[PDB]
């Protein structure tokens, strides 16, 4: 179902040119001037950026500069919807669970051939545990092409996102951009408290 | 593809240290090959950005005592916070409800010699431009005769403590 | 300038100026919330009390604890409580006066760096410094070596010092205090009939706690004798004006102190903790630490703790070795006092953490300089 | 016969056959019992629970360990892991079957009456022996020569042999191993936030000993790596779900085996120790101990270690001698595969204690007999 | 308290066994609260009709699950205390820190008040949401939950080692009526 949902992408676009742009006036003559590019996970740490009076950090500043010469880039964290609900991991130990799963149902399936005749009418083993085998090679079989399915969803947005099966931590990835739209809306709020204690 | 504009600022500024992409790692179709932030340029937000991110008297004179004589007197002065003529009051009373041990031996361990207090003694004409620690040694001057005294001062205050030791350890052996 | 005590308990605030013997404002850390409907329009209606206040109007109030177990929990509660301790009851400006706090020792250090940054951010102090309360409790006994027991109302912790320098790998913290023995009180109270479940009757059954209950000298033989007879039972007064009455509960509520398991808790008592502190300092400083049993805090306030105390180290120490609990009369309040020693000392003068070395250094000079 | 080799260590009891290569029965020497108040009645309720059950169940016990710092200290819960160790884990009958024990040196000599009486009147053999934990790590290393720093979870010593023939005035005893690793974590841990203060408690700090810490090749550009960048910092998820997150107490854990006066301990480290183990010895057989330094137990199994030591050690030594530490991969287990290989050397079948010996001559063959 | 908002008064004792038979059959647990005022409030889909005995009809609409939220919310009646998932919560996290991973797993309700066709959905939303991700939440609500603490009495009196516990005549007559708090919990 989430490869499924993840078809789309952008949206954030002008926050990051202005704060590439702020960054490198800050960064200029470091390791850091000149800088292409940063981290989306590091914007938890433009509130860590305090100014020489301590009053402001570089997101309220961010964010005061938004409120004054572009009234369009404060809509952006409405549009982070399933940011939150993107933040776990269940891979891997899949194949090993089905592969030990087809590894027991092929010695179930030996040992129901290599069975004797029932001697006693209570035996009931042999009518219910053929209908097990049929009913495990049925549920394995509607198991292994969902999990087809699931590997090439997962080869499809390969080709898509251009990556790789390498690239993981995804959960450390949009719990700092959760992080990032819930400080927004505490420094957004914090400056028009801090104009109207001023008014 | 162009090289970013290497600013040049006036006054070193406070900066985010985060971990740069160079321009070999950038991909043809990524964010920042197309990033445009030259028309958010503005000299009045470089300028903003470079404006907002850029009685006691405790010495005292010690005429008779010394530098450290005077100093864990007045700790311990501090640390038990009498006047001075009632710490001689309950010495002489000999007031046995007020009067600890820890209080006593910490009264003989720093108390100065016996020519400090006679010199203390002899200039209590000055009592109030002394120090504390000086104050402590003219009181304590007011009595003469130290080390004898002190002693028959250290035995009292020690007499019941020790008939309360001596004679319960006799009680029970008998 | 006047230096500032405020010892941020986890019952009771207490903060008063430096030398002064009694402390100023001594008052619960409690804020209120009021959870009713209010109908009556205008009037003063304030969205929330704090102190006194909040003791005042607590039948229409969910009264919170900003600190559990000395680790503040609740930060913007907290900045509450200082700007009523220091705008409400001290009158002071936090900016023009030096603040010495206190805190509980094996604390975690992200309560330091918040306490810090908001003691340098918004209330602007020019100086302040952590301490630790025992230290304050061996100044305001007087000696220099001792042991310190110090229970409060969330941290009961032993800290050993010998001639001024401190054992740290001897140090042991256990969270049980007063505010467990409420909790324990309340629990047992349900027996008799009495029902006590919100946060205002927790007021109840702690003043109950603080009028009536005692630490017994043997808990079996006390047992007995309150199962026997009725002559430990007491009354009491409750506020709508009903009486009750009590019995062994007097001296079952402070006897977890000296056994834990009463509420679940796997360590062992205080004694055992003193006694094996004790042992784990150094064996030439031990019979000074056997002579030098200093207590201190409100939870060693009841009128029998000296005597138990005394006869279960000397059950626990070898026999040659003279045991003196030194339980002074104003032990509720040392600490503070012992602040108002160490605030008052000339050589204290260049221990303080000033503001540029705050600004130069950020919030992580707390570490390097405190103990 | 087969023999026993049962390495009763402070940590771990490691139990199996002769001739084996790695030890059959590894399981920790804690004994359990139960806290609280049972209601259900029945259900193979033991009143103590021993071993890898006592892993399993652990969030309702209180878990003792029979052993601290080498020293037996309560005898009947070292029967009941003896007790589990030949009938549980093992299923073996011990009077038909010899044991082999490991002893830490500068012993008590009442530790080994015990340990022979109980052996030879409770769990009564044909035989058994006790030895020395570091001739058998030499064993276990292939070689004749060599200086042992044995380290397991109570006792680090270093002993000195060479040519067979053992220095007894080289060995060097240092009360500094795991368990005090997992209690200065436990100290350490409480900076964060995180609080373990139960004996449960200390089985997870264990865990995140065993699982995450490593040594530093340089403590002073570790921690500056560490204060600088978060790139050190590691995650680890408790039982009940939640996860933590340890930064520079990965590293600051084993540097207590390099620098005790983080516990208070007077004492040098272990480099010094084993350099001084060196420097007692006689001057022609040094160099033959300097390129031979066998390191065992499984405090020596962090992933820095043997750099450091190799560093360290170095730094001591004069420059123009080799310096090469002996790091096997299968140190832990080690002393045990040396136990597998003496009980199956034929030379050894004249130096058993017999029990015919041992009735003649009282417990006092124990001393004259062995080392 | 809330039937008198649309028009119906009980006021008696009689009355209460007529408005706690309406609770028992019309009245359900709502998965999410503000969602079903919602949609209550909108369309009237959710209203039904109950016939009185002396055959007055009345219609409910929102009632069916404001009555049983008070579990879930005790500040509709005026009480401090928070509700059974915040208690359960607390509960949990009072026990051991090792224990909890069975306990998230063997939530068991019982009593007829959890007997709403609702109760077990919302309390796994809340318990989920208050649990850490990894925990697999389980809840054990048999249907025969409203007679199965009798059930487990006629499990425990039944027994073979119960029969030692008993509190006997010879017992009460040694030590008085207050042997009950020494030999049981
Ligand atoms: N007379 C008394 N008897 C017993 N306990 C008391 C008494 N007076 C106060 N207490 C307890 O002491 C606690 C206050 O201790 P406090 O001085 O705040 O210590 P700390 O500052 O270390 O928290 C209260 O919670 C109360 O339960
Ligand atoms: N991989 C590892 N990394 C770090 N420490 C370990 C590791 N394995 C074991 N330890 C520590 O070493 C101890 C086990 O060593 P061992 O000699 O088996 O102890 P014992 O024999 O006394 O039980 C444990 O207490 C554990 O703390
Ligand atoms: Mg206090
Ligand atoms: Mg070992």
């Amino acid at each position: 179902a989430a490869c499924e949902e993840l078809r789309k992408s952008e949206n954030f676009s002008s926050l990051l040119e202005l704060t590439l742009l702020v960054g490198n006036y800050m960064n200029a003559g470091s390791r850091n001037a000149g800088a292409f590019g940063f981290n989306i996970s590091f914007l938890c740490k433009l509130r860590d950026t305090k100014s020489a009076d301590q009053k402001m950090t570089l997101l309220h500043f961010l964010a005061e500069l938004c409120e004054n010469d572009h009234p369009e880039v404060l809509k952006f964290p409405d549009e982070l919807a399933h940011v939150e609900k993107a933040s776990r991991v269940s891979a891997e130990n899949l194949q090993k669970s089905l592969d030990q799963m087809k590894k027991q149902i092929a010695d179930v399936e030996r040992d129901v051939q290599n069975f004797p005749a029932a001697t006693d009418e209570k035996d009931k083993f042999v009518e219910k545990m053929t209908s097990f085998v049929k009913d495990a090679q049925e549920q394995y079989n509607k198991l292994r092409m969902m999990h087809s399915n699931m590997e090439t969803l997962y080869k499809e947005l390969g080709d898509y996102f251009v990556f790789d099966p390498k690239k993981l931590s995804v959960e450390e990835f949009f719990m700092d951009l959760h992080n990032f739209r819930n400080m927004f809306l505490q420094a957004v709020k914090e400056n028009q408290k801090r104009r109207e204690t001023e008014e | 593809l162009t090289p970013k504009k290497v600013y040049k600022p006036e006054v070193q500024l406070r900066r985010p240290n985060w971990s740069k992409f160079v321009a070999e790692d950038l991909s043809q179709d990524c964010f920042w090959t197309k990033v445009k932030e030259d028309r958010f340029e503005n000299n009045e937000l470089f300028a903003k950005l470079t404006l907002a991110f850029s009685q006691k008297k405790k010495v005292k004179e010690l005429k008779v005592l010394d530098s450290k004589t005077a100093q864990n007197l007045s700790i311990f002065l501090g640390s038990f916070r009498m006047p001075y003529q009632e710490i001689k009051n309950v010495i002489l009373e000999v007031n046995e409800a007020v009067l600890t041990e820890s209080m006593i031996q910490n009264l003989i361990k720093q108390m100065p010699e016996p020519e400090q207090l006679k010199m203390l003694s002899e200039l209590k004409e000055e009592y109030d431009d002394l120090a504390e620690s000086e104050q402590f040694g003219v009181v304590m001057g007011t009595v003469p005769r130290l080390r004898p005294r002190l002693n028959a001062i250290l035995f009292k205050l020690q007499f019941s403590e020790q008939v309360e030791n001596i004679k319960p350890e006799i009680v029970s052996v008998t | 300038t006047t230096a500032l005590v405020c010892d941020n308990g986890s019952g009771l605030v207490k903060a008063g100026f430096a030398g002064d013997d009694a402390p100023r404002a001594v008052f619960p850390s409690i804020v209120g919330r009021p959870r009713h409907q209010g109908v009556m329009v205008g009037m003063g209606q304030k969205d929330s009390y704090v102190g006194d206040e909040a003791q005042s109007k607590r039948g229409i109030l969910t009264l919170k604890y900003p600190i559990e177990h000395g680790i503040i929990t609740n930060w913007d509660d907290m900045e509450k409580i200082w700007h009523h301790t220091f705008y409400n009851e001290l009158r002071v400006a936090p900016e023009e006066h030096p603040t010495l706090l206190t805190e509980a020792p094996l604390n975690p250090k992200a309560n330091r760096e918040k306490m810090t940054q908001i003691m340098f951010e918004t209330f602007n102090v020019p100086a302040m410094y952590v301490a630790i309360q025992a230290v304050l409790s061996l100044y305001a006994s007087g000696r220099t070596t001792g042991i310190v027991l110090d229970s409060g109302d969330g941290v009961t912790h032993n800290v050993p010092i010998y001639e001024g320098y401190a054992l740290p790998h001897a140090i042991m913290r256990l969270d049980l205090a007063g505010r467990d023995l409420t909790d324990y009180l309340m629990k047992i109270l349900t027996e008799r009939g009495y029902s006590f479940v919100t946060t205002a009757e927790r007021e109840i059954v702690r003043d109950i706690k603080e009028k009536l209950c005692y630490v017994a000298l043997d808990f079996e033989n006390e047992m007995a004798t309150a199962a026997s007879s009725s002559s430990l039972e007491k009354s009491y007064e409750l506020p709508d004006g009903q009486v009750i009455t009590i019995g062994n509960e007097r001296f079952r509520c402070p006897e977890t102190l000296f056994q834990p398991s009463f509420i679940g808790m796997e360590s062992a008592g205080i004694h055992e903790t003193t006694y094996n502190s004790i042992m784990k300092c150094d064996i030439d400083i031990r019979k000074d630490l056997y002579a030098n049993n200093v207590m201190s805090g409100g939870t060693t306030m009841y009128p029998g703790i000296a005597d138990r105390m005394q006869k279960e180290i000397t059950a626990l120490a070898p026999s040659t070795m003279k045991i003196k609990i030194i339980a002074p009369p104003e032990r509720k309040y040392s600490v503070w006092i012992g602040g108002s020693i160490l605030a008052s000392l000339s050589t204290f003068q260049q221990m303080w953490i000033t503001k540029q070395e705050y600004d130069e250094a950020g919030p992580s000079i707390v570490h390097r300089k405190c103990f």
